[PDB]
C-alpha cells in the first residue's frame, strides 16, 4: 500500500524485492495516489532506475496519471538519462504519447534544459 | 572582468560539489533502516 509507494519512490531495491514476490498480486502496483501517480512515475521523478526496471520486468503496462503525464515525462524532469535508456529500449511506442495539454517528453526535457 | 571570471569558476565548483552531495544524500535514502516510523 502506502509503504510500497514510499519505498519505490526512493529507490529501496531490497524492500521492493521483498514485498512484490506475489506474482498473482497485480492490482496494488496499478493503484493510484491522490494525484493518481503510479510508483513508476514516482521513481522516475526521484532519481531511481533499479526500482523502475524491476517494476517494468513485471509488466507495469505504462499507466498514465492525471495531467496526462507518463513515466518518460516524469523521468525527463531531472535529466536522469539512465531511466530514459532503460525505459526506451523496451518499446518505442512510449515517446509520442501526449499529456493533458499537448507537451511530450521532449517538451519537458527541453524545458528543464538537460 | 577577471573578478567575475573567478566568481564564475568558484560558482561552478560549488555547484559541482552540491550535485555530488545531493547524489550522496540520495544514496543515503536508498539504503535506510526505516522500521520504527515505517
Amino acid at each position: 500500500k502506502s509503504p510500497l509507494h514510499f519505498a519505490a519512490s526512493y529507490g529501496r531495491i531490497n524492500t521492493c524485492q521483498r514485498l512484490l514476490q506475489d506474482i498473482s498480486d497485480t492490482r496494488l502496483l496499478n493503484e493510484g495516489d491522490l494525484h493518481g501517480m503510479t510508483p513508476l512515475h514516482l521513481a522516475a521523478k526521484n532519481g531511481h532506475d533499479k526500482v523502475v526496471q524491476l517494476l517494468l520486468k513485471k509488466g507495469a503496462l505504462f499507466l498514465s496519471d492525471h495531467n496526462g503525464w507518463t513515466a518518460l515525462h516524469h523521468a525527463s524532469m531531472g535529466g536522469y538519462t539512465q531511466t530514459m535508456k532503460v525505459i526506451l529500449d523496451t518499446n518505442l511506442k512510449c515517446t509520442d504519447r501526449l499529456d493533458e495539454d499537448g507537451n511530450t517528453a521532449l517538451h519537458f526535457a527541453a524545458r528543464e534544459g538537460h | 572582468e577577471m573578478e567575475i571570471l573567478k566568481q564564475k569558476y568558484r560558482l561552478k565548483d560549488l555547484t559541482f560539489l552540491l550535485e555530488k552531495q545531493h547524489e550522496l544524500i540520495k544514496l543515503i535514502i536508498q539504503k535506510m533502516e526505516i522500521i520504527s516510523e515505517t
